[PDB]
């Protein structure tokens, strides 16, 4: 064992000797290939997410490349990894969200969209005619009840709920970053949460970004919506953190 | 057809056969057979030929031969998978 | 009517730890008469009867469609089955065909095969469940049924007064429908027993 | 990392790639040159149609598509697919019209056909596309579009944008162009001109220019530029190759 | 190394149709004269034993009245072909109230050729080629034809064809001995010559069949008795 | 996916098919399982694999599935497959029930469900099942029946045999000890108990180990009864009284 | 379902499966039958006598109408789907026509399926081989016999399974018209074929025949003891005052 | 364009195993462990529910599931098998009472969920479930404490762990466990079995607890399993 | 060798080899050459015999009044698009009233050549094309390929030795759009004698010649029908 492998365990989704599944975690290093890395806060009474904007030419139409994606009204998603797969599933998201609308007759929780991606995602990793999809997806929104909300589900079929987060090539600092700045308990404000993301990237690159590398989605308790900040807002916030 | 006949009479040419058998018949039977198992057959007669006393074969002796070794060894053959390649 | 075409009456009533169930034996095609002895009332288990009235095709049908499914529910649990449960088996198979359904009306009678506590229903050809405390009646007779057993049913019966009461009714009923009786068949079941009798009725 | 890890688009690599998707790229990278470039009031095309023998019929193999009437489609790469991706994007444009009322919005269209390419690199059972298309729109409403489709099922909005062998190259020389600001009047010359500038003569034969009009001088109709308009910009470029 | 039933070779081929011809090679031989008199049949039987029945032997088979069929390779699948053959011109006869004319059967048999293959398909549809070679021999409108057909789905017209092991012995034969104005008699006792060369074991009544159509009398398989008359003109 | 594909329907250049073969021997590793025909009663009796300190007894068996009012089987190998096949013979004895209004004759169960082991062996390219029956029945052609089919979806008709692991033993053994004609339901019980007893592995042999089924015909109406540990525990004592007499003649 | 081709072509021109096929058939027990005038008789040889087995569960030789009986070599299996497949046939062949049926008739049915088998996708060959054995009306006895290819012929006597070619070499040398002349001596022919292939026993010998208008006979080892006795007078009467 | 492998991936070995199913038992011996104890008056089912940090919110996903009023889940191997049987278990439960207007029996669901994971045995183009399932349930009085594995193969017990460290959790269980059990004692010697190999201060969120008693399925919450973690 | 048996498989070098090994079975197949002149479209096709004693295969397929074909390759394949696009002739002249379009035609059989070259088990066709037509846009040419490409020619040739008929084709273009009936067979004729050695040449027996045009329907030309193109025709010695 320790890493052995027997007949296909390693071409299609089946089981290796020691119980591993290795085209699904040659989907999670998929992932890392687009070569970005994003972030995403809870507040008390928000939701923030942040991811690069590698605009790398200026002959692209930069407002088209986005990572942002609504839903719904009310619940935005950040994806990472393979673009292809996570416009993909993007589009499998807002037609689970209307479906259920249309069907339940309220508006879907972010709880059960991530549950149901990831449900069909676990399909994937089950059939052997095709591939995982090598993308990662978050989830923010607010519910009637729970307050704000972070989700995330995985390539295999794995989703959960969040204080925060982040996905990509700096995951695990981000993660330590934030594990470390969670632990301090401050009054997470909308301004509280904002900073604390923003930072964490920047502080993960060693960077500090103009207005137009980076893209900021938000979902609050007064205004649940899903908004995508402009890049004057986040300038905005951008010259108040070189204050304290 | 008439390359095995070559190498049927390039092989028998050497041993007491019977003359008025005719190589060409037996060549027939054999479609896709290299000029090795040919050579079984030629050969293997010689059993057949001594497993009576006779000096001669005859034309059965070559056809048991064809149908004794071709046919026979079939199943293993190997050049129905070492013609792809294998 | 399609119901009148075969006529048939069949019946059930609670006594104390006791039940019964009764039906008259006519197999007759509108007026005329074919044969006395038609089964109409089926054993679902031990201490378990169910009573099909109706059109005679789908009284064998649905008798024998049920027989299949509760075979395979006593084989798979390892129990027979529980007298609400058939209900619901009954009730589940008729709405099936809820757009070309079955002509039958069945009422069920049995004993809990846990406790002993009697339970009579009766349902619709399309399968709506009617559970009572004292009897139930189908057929084309039950105007005339229902009439007797409001008048001669008590509550807490001994099996030979539930015996007197099921039969007197069913009798006087049926001998006032034209397309049921030629013979009346009652079936009284109690935790120890089961007895059938045979009653002394008109062959008109 | 060729090792049975390149064989089927259902087979991530140990590094977490579709080797398939990267050969079809590859195979989209091996064909001739086709550019796209918007400006203020419309978007041109152009595409360097390298002729393969004189037996040819001037305007065979077209390169530039009607994908709508509104919506001008540019390939390079496998031939076929590039056809059938235009077939296609015209049935899910006709398909719009049909169920919405409309002409089908540039993004939406980008959106859906992309997604079918990208449909096609997941299972074994079929393979991914080998052809690289742009999609050219203009509208009143929306503006003056540009959409560019990769094998992969990526779909990015440009400037300007470039596919084929000299991809790299068209880039620098559109980059030299201030098109937000200039007309698609104008932006033909610059077209032709760095079609010409990247057209390698030694390793390719001769070569026939393909050239497309969609926006406002057209009303919204994605045409073909006139012989006229064609020639002129031809003969800018034949001088202004001369330095 | 596994490959699917429809590859091609980098020589341009399906490895499946070239393995069927060569699953030709192994059939009996047959040959078919025709000629401005009828067309001519015949096939040698390959009995194995003397207690096998020959009458239970038949490698030429009547398509319809004016069209018989004679059969190399894996008979098993010769048989699929036939019926396929006999309800298509029965199907015309029906529709057109006319006979079919042997190119046009030849065509429809010709068309099962290629018609197999895994996915995307029927579920009883055909996993691998038809191991057989035909002559098709027949009288229409355009007076006697003959055909010839293999695995490959081409058909094509032929004056006179050998099908079998002994394929390219009997052809030159035939070669060396065909005119456009041979008799049926000298087409009939050409083929038993040659098929006698050709034939392992002795040439007899109970060792070939062999069959012609003239435009004046419809299929006629030769009896004992009129392949005895036939045979004893050595 | 043709890569993919193991080909299990498909003919191996002796003539015979693997997954077949491969499943026989995946019986061989299942508790053994054995019955003897009487001619007043049938008897199943099973090495039991789920012997634990932990089990918690929920079901009247193990290994001894209830098909028919007139018919019961044993099984051996893989015990999902055993479920699936069980299902689905059930489900046959009902058509049956349903279409004649009478009991379906032994035979006629099990040839319908060998028809589908078969099927499996011949298209579809699914794994066979690794599973082999014994089957005890009654009916009113043949009477007291004792029949056996295999994973190939071949079957046959014994007077006494066994299945699982020592099973070539355990057939031994009943070829010395049967009494064609001469069988009885208890001296078939003795030979039970002796078969087991030097079948199983684990020697000694408490009723914890062993579960025996009797099928029998008492007044017009099919019995089959799941013996009580406590009988089985007599049959055992009954078993070394008579092992420790013998002895004794030396 | 599973669509894919088990039985193709090998370059040499075989069908491999099929050969594999006939090879399950070789392993099979020994079956011969032979043909008379008013009676045909076809012997299976080892009923794998377990003595604690139930010989009518294991019969080799079934009937398929009360015209046709059958008896086989190969796989059991198989040879019940075919077997029964065949019995369904011979049945809607009387529905659909009045008159019976007819030996040559369920063979070729039975050959066709074979065949059918040979040639489908997902499928594999059955694996038995099959000596059919009936009276036609108008009287005439008949006895074919078919392969795992789907070919059929007719044959006077035959054998198959293990050891088929000592049988076969055996019923050739001794298959005349005083042999068979009468019941009494085809049944002996039977027995004296299976009595050089077999265990030396007799009760390793299944005879079955068949005769005029009436059905199937299976024959008692009573019966069969009694023949193989005079059998070996025989084989003592004119063998052993003799040499 | 699509369609499905129709092929077996699940095929027998030359020694008559079949590899992926044992293969998939690795997957669930890998798992994080689960015990379940049925107690004459209840049974108890208690998982470890450990995450990889401070930022899961451990109030979102569930390891200990209610599949109807009488039934409860929980699992050891991999989770989103676990999610997809936990739904079909639903649905067949559903199903059985959309027809008998009863609730399922336990040994019923058991049966139904055992016979899907059979079907990913032998159904085309699949692997089988890593995961193995105890499933408690209370019907007619009595308890029922049921194990399904991957292979569709279930067994009734009286107590058993399952996961990473299952075999010295089972001898524990042997030992330090016995019949006349109330639900409570149940609770302690599950948590103190869990013990036996969490690797960490065993808090009130880093296990999931279920109960079964002749009053419903219900899950534990946070609180009440802090209490019982107080000894 | 792991990239050579499927279609659904792009090489590392950005190929795919089924497809190229299927465009070789069209250089399998007899010569045909297929010019147009400004009113009329000729094929001219060079048939084969297996054996002396055998027929010719038939070269050149009557589609519609106004389209016909010259087919290389897999006769099978060959015979299913033949069909195919008579059956589309005629769904448009039972619909419309009016003859399909000949590049509409060419259009659909790309489409349909397509489809296999992209599905698993499925092969492309191997056979290449060459369609003589004319609508209300003149004359036309058309060359399909198994890749499922299509080209509109001005002249072409396939098969094997076609080489040698496109050198001399694209030797005289310029003369083919101006040229009378006659010298355009004629050029036909020579294109297609240009792939033969020496030893062999043109007869009334392995040539079929099929024109097409705005005053002619297609039409075939097999046997003594041939014979007056071919009495006209200077021989050439080098």
């Amino acid at each position: 064992s320790r890493g052995s492998s027997a007949g296909f365990d390693r071409h299609i989704t089946i089981f290796s000797p020691e119980g591993r599944l290795y085209q699904v975690e040659y989907a999670f290093k998929a992932i890392n290939q687009g070569g970005l890395t994003s972030v995403a806060v809870r507040g008390k009474d928000c939701a923030v997410i942040v991811t690069q904007k590698k605009v790398p030419d200026k002959l692209l139409d930069s407002s088209t490349v986005t990572h942002l994606f609504k839903i719904t009204e009310n619940i935005g998603c950040v994806m990472t990894g393979m673009t292809a797969d996570s416009r993909s599933q993007v589009q499998r998201a807002r037609y689970e969200a209307a479906n259920w609308k249309y069907k339940y007759g309220y508006e879907i929780p972010v709880d059960m969209l991530c549950k149901r991606i990831a449900d069909i995602s676990q399909v994937y990793t089950q059939n052997a005619e095709m591939r995982p999809l090598g993308c990662c997806m978050i989830l923010i929104g607010i519910d009637e009840e729970q307050g704000p909300q972070v989700y995330k589900c995985d390539p295999a079929g794995y989703y959960c709920g969040f204080k925060a987060t982040a996905a990509g090539v700096k995951q695990t600092e981000s993660t330590s970053f934030l594990e470390k700045k969670v632990k301090k308990k401050f009054d997470w404000t909308f301004e509280q949460t904002v900073e604390t993301a923003i930072t964490c990237l920047s502080t993960v690159l060693s960077i500090d970004f103009k207005p137009s590398e980076i893209e900021v989605g938000v979902v609050t308790v007064e205004n649940p919506k899903f908004r995508i900040l402009t890049e004057a807002e986040i300038d905005a916030h951008l010259v108040a953190l070189a204050e304290r | 057809l008439e390359g095995r006949t070559h190498i049927f009479k390039i092989h028998a040419r050497s041993m007491s056969v019977e003359r008025d058998i005719r190589f060409e018949l037996l060549a027939r039977l054999c479609p896709n057979s290299t000029g090795a198992e040919i050579r079984s057959v030629c050969t293997e007669a010689g059993m057949f030929a001594i497993r009576a006393r006779r000096k001669i074969a005859t034309e059965k002796d070559f056809l048991e031969a064809v149908n004794k070794v071709i046919k026979s060894y079939a199943k293993f053959s190997a050049t129905p998978r070492y013609m792809t390649y294998n | 009517s399609i119901m009148s075409y075969n006529g048939g009456a069949v019946m059930a009533m609670k006594g104390k730890n006791c039940v019964a169930i009764a039906a008259d034996r006519r197999f007759g095609i509108q007026a005329q008469m074919v044969t006395t002895d038609f089964q109409k009332i089926f054993p679902m288990g031990d201490r378990l009867y169910i009573g099909l009235a109706g059109l005679a095709t789908d009284v064998q049908t649905v008798a024998q469609r049920l027989k299949f499914r509760l075979n395979l529910y006593e084989l798979k649990e390892g129990r027979q089955i529980k007298p609400y449960t058939l209900m619901s088996m009954v009730a589940n198979l008729l709405y099936e065909k809820r757009f070309g359904p079955y002509y039958t009306e069945p009422v069920i009678a049995g004993l809990d095969p846990k406790t002993f506590k009697p339970f009579i229903c009766s349902l619709d050809l399309i399968g709506c469940p009617m559970v009572t405390d004292d009897f139930v009646v189908s057929g084309t007779c039950a105007e005339q049924m229902y009439g007797m057993c409001e008048s001669l049913w008590e509550p807490n019966m001994d099996p030979d007064h539930l015996f007197e009461t099921i039969s007197q009714a069913m009798l006087n009923a049926v001998d006032r429908d034209a397309v049921s009786g030629m013979g009346v068949i009652v079936h009284i079941i109690e935790k120890d027993k089961i007895t059938t009798r045979t009653l002394k009725a008109r062959m008109d | 990392i060729g090792t049975g890890y390149d064989l089927s688009a259902s087979t991530f690599s140990p590094d977490g790639r579709v080797f398939q998707v990267e050969y079809a790229m590859k195979a989209v990278e091996n064909s001739s040159t086709a550019i796209g470039i918007r400006c203020k009031d419309g978007v041109v095309f152009g595409v360097e149609k390298l002729v393969l023998s004189k037996l040819y019929e001037e305007g065979s193999n077209k390169r530039l598509f009607n994908v709508d009437r509104h919506v001008g489609m540019a390939v390079a790469g496998l031939l076929a697919d590039a056809r059938s991706l235009a077939d296609i994007a015209r049935e899910e444009a006709s398909n719009f019209r049909s169920n919405f009322g409309y002409n089908i919005p540039l993004k939406h269209l980008a959106d859906r056909v992309a997604m079918y390419v990208h449909a096609y690199t997941l299972y074994s059972a079929v393979r991914p596309f080998g052809c690289s298309f742009m999609l050219g729109s203009y509208s009143v409403n929306d503006g003056a579009q540009l959409y560019m489709i990769d094998p992969s099922g990526v779909s990015y909005g440009y400037w300007g944008c470039a596919i084929g062998k000299a991809r790299q190259a068209a880039k620098t020389e559109i980059e030299k162009l201030q098109m937000k600001e200039m007309t698609c009047r104008d932006i033909v010359k610059e077209v032709a001109k760095i079609i010409y500038i990247v057209h390698d003569e030694v390793k390719d034969k001769a070569f026939e220019l393909e050239l497309s009009w969609v926006g406002e001088l057209t009303n919204g109709r994605h045409e073909i530029v006139p012989k006229d308009i064609r020639e002129e910009a031809e003969k800018y470029a034949k001088e202004s190759l001369k330095e | 190394y596994d490959r699917g039933v429809n590859t091609f070779s980098p020589e341009g081929r399906l490895f499946q149709v070239e393995y069927a011809i060569e699953a030709i090679k192994l059939g009996s031989t047959a040959i078919g004269i025709q000629t401005s008199e009828g067309v001519c049949l015949a096939v040698e039987k390959r009995i194995t034993s003397p207690l096998m029945e020959p009458s239970s032997i038949e490698k030429i088979v009547e398509i319809d009245a004016h069209i018989g069929c004679a059969m190399s390779g894996l008979i098993a699948d010769a048989k699929t072909l036939i019926d396929k053959a006999r309800v298509e011109t029965q199907n015309h006869w029906f529709t057109y109230n006319e006979t079919m004319t042997v190119e046009s059967v030849t065509q429809a048999v010709s068309n099962l050729a290629l018609q197999f293959g895994e996915e995307d398909a029927d579920p009883g549809a055909m996993s691998r080629p038809f191991g057989v070679a035909l002559l098709f021999g027949g009288v229409d409108e355009k007076g006697p034809q003959l055909f010839h057909m293999d695995p490959s789905g081409t058909f094509v017209q032929c004056d006179a064809r050998a099908i079998g092991s002994a394929s390219e012995g009997a052809q030159s034969s035939l070669q060396e001995v065909y005119h456009k104005s041979m008799t049926l008699k000298e087409a009939i006792k050409s083929s038993l010559i040659i098929l006698k060369q050709v034939m392992e074991e002795k040439l007899n009544a109970t060792n070939i069949e062999l069959a012609t159509v003239q435009p004046g009398q419809n299929f006629h398989m030769f009896t004992k008795e009129e392949l005895e008359e036939v045979i004893k003109d050595i | 996916s043709r890569r993919y594909d193991s080909r299990t329907t498909i003919f191996s250049p002796e003539g015979r098919l693997y997954q077949v073969e491969y499943a026989m021997e995946a019986i061989g590793h299942a508790g053994t399982c054995l019955g003897i025909l009487a001619n007043d009663g049938v008897l199943l009796a099973a090495e039991r694999r789920n012997i634990h300190k932990l089990l918690d007894e929920v079901f009247f068996s193990e290994k001894i599935y209830k098909l028919n009012e007139d018919m019961a089987c044993s099984v051996a190998g893989i015990t999902s497959d055993a479920n699936v096949l069980t299902n689905e013979l059930r489900l046959i004895a009902q058509r049956y029930l349903l279409q004649y209004q009478e009991p379906i004759p032994c035979e006629q169960l099990v040839t319908a469900l060998c028809d589908i082991k078969q099927a499996y062996t011949q298209f579809g390219g699914k794994r066979p099942f690794g599973v082999s029956l014994l089957y005890i029945g009654w009916d009113k052609h043949y009477g007291f029946q004792l029949y056996q089919s295999d994973p190939s979806g071949n079957y046959g008709g014994w007077k006494a045999t066994c299945i699982g692991n020592n099973s070539a033993a355990a057939v031994s053994m009943l070829k010395q000890d049967y009494k064609e004609g001469e069988m009885t339901l208890k001296s078939a019980l003795a030979l039970a108990i002796k078969v087991l007893n030097k079948t199983m592995d684990v020697s000694k042999l408490s009723a914890e180990k062993v579960e025996i089924a009797t099928l029998t015909r008492e007044n017009g109406k099919t019995v089959i009864r799941v013996l009580k540990q406590k009988e089985v525990e007599q049959l055992i004592k009954k078993h070394e009284e008579e092992e420790a007499k013998a002895e004794r003649e030396k | 379902s599973y669509d894919r081709a088990i039985t193709v072509f090998s370059p040499d021109g075989h069908l491999f499966q099929v050969e594999y096929a006939q090879e399950a058939v070789k392993k099979g027990s020994t079956a011969v039958g032979v043909r008379g005038r008013d009676i045909v008789v076809l012997g299976v040889e080892k009923k794998s006598v377990a003595k604690l087995q139930d010989e009518r569960t294991v019969r080799k030789i079934c009937a398929l109408d009360d015209n046709v009986c059958m008896a086989f070599a190969g796989l059991t299996a198989d040879a019940r789907i075919v077997i029964n497949r065949a019995r369904v046939e011979c049945q809607s062949h009387r529905l659909t026509v009045e008159d019976p049926v007819t030996v040559e008739y369920i063979t070729r049915y039975i050959a066709s399926l074979k065949q059918r088998y040979t040639q489908s996708n997902g499928r594999r060959p059955f694996g038995i081989s099959a000596l059919i054995v009936g009276f036609d009306f108008d009287g005439t006895p008949r006895l074919y016999q078919t392969d795992p290819s789907g070919t059929y012929h007719a044959w006077k006597a035959n054998a198959i399974g293990r050891g088929a070619k000592s049988v076969r070499e055996f019923l050739e040398k001794n298959y005349t018209d005083e042999a068979i002349e009468t019941d009494d001596l085809t049944i002996k022919l039977v027995i004296k074929a299976l009595l050089e292939v077999v265990q030396s026993g007799g009760k390793n010998i299944e005879l079955a025949v068949m005769r005029r208008d009436q059905s199937l006979k299976i024959l008692n080892p009573e019966e069969i003891e009694k023949y193989v006795a005079e059998i070996e007078k025989e084989k003592e009467e004119n063998e052993k005052k003799k040499q | 364009a699509e369609r499905g492998y129709s092929f077996s991936l699940t095929t027998f070995s030359p020694s008559g195993k079949l590899v992926q199913i044992e293969y998939a038992l690795a997957a669930v011996a890998g798992g994080a462990p689960s015990v379940g104890i049925k107690a004459a008056n209840g049974v108890v089912l208690a998982t470890e529910k450990k995450q990889k940090s401070i930022l899961y919110d451990e109030r979102s996903v569930h390891k200990v599931e209610p599949i109807t009023k009488h039934i409860g889940l929980v699992y050891s191997g991999m989770g989103p098998d676990y999610r997809v049987l936990v739904h079909r278990a639903r649905k067949l439960a559903q199903q059985y009472y959309l027809v008998y207007q009863e609730p399922i029996p336990t040994a019923q669901l058991v049966q139904r969920v055992a016979s899907v994971m059979q079907e990913y045995t032998q159904s085309g183009g699949v692997r089988p479930f890593g995961v193995s399932l105890l499933i408690c349930g209370w019907n007619e009085g009595r308890p029922y404490l049921f194990q399904s594995d991957p292979s569709g193969a279930y067994f009734a017990w009286k107590a058993t762990a399952m996961g990473k460290n299952y075999v010295n959790g089972k001898t524990f269980l042997e030992k330090r466990y016995n019949e006349d059990l109330e639900l409570e004692d149940a609770i302690h010697t599950a948590i103190l079995t869990l013990k036996e190999s969490f690797e960490g201060q065993m808090t009130e969120d880093n296990i999931e607890v279920g109960i079964c008693n002749e009053a419903g399925f219900r899950r534990l919450t946070p609180t009440e399993v802090k209490d019982y973690l107080a000894a | 060798n792991q990239y050579d048996n499927d279609v659904t498989v792009w090489s590392p070098q950005g190929r795919i080899h089924q497809i190229e090994y299927a465009m070789e079975a069209v250089k399998q197949g007899s010569a045909t050459v297929g010019l147009k002149s400004k009113t009329h479209a000729v094929l001219v096709a060079l048939k084969r015999a297996q054996s002396e004693l055998a027929a010719h295969q038939k070269k050149i397929l009557h589609v519609d009044n106004h389209i016909g074909i010259s087919i290389a390759g897999l006769t099978a394949d060959a015979r299913l698009l033949c069909n195919f696009m008579r059956q589309e002739c005629l769904d448009s002249r039972f619909v419309f009233d009016r003859p399909l379009p000949v590049s509409r035609l060419v259009s659909l059989i790309g489409s349909k050549t397509q489809i296999p070259t992209q599905r698993y088990g499925r092969r492309p066709y191997g056979v290449g094309l060459l369609i003589a037509g004319y609508d209300d846009m003149g004359p036309h040419i058309f060359q399909t390929c198994p890749s499922a490409n299509y080209f509109d020619c001005r002249a072409m040739s396939i098969g094997a030795r076609s080489q040698s008929a496109r050198t001399y084709l694209e030797r005289h273009m310029s003369e083919f759009m101006e040229c009378n009936l006659n010298e355009l067979v004629k050029h036909g004729l020579r294109a297609l004698r240009e792939t033969l050695p020496a030893e062999q040449d043109l007869t009334t027996k392995n040539v079929s010649i099929g024109i097409v045009g705005k005053d002619l329907e297609f039409t075939i030309y097999d046997d003594d029908d041939v014979s007056p193109f071919l009495e006209g025709l200077e021989e050439r010695p080098q």
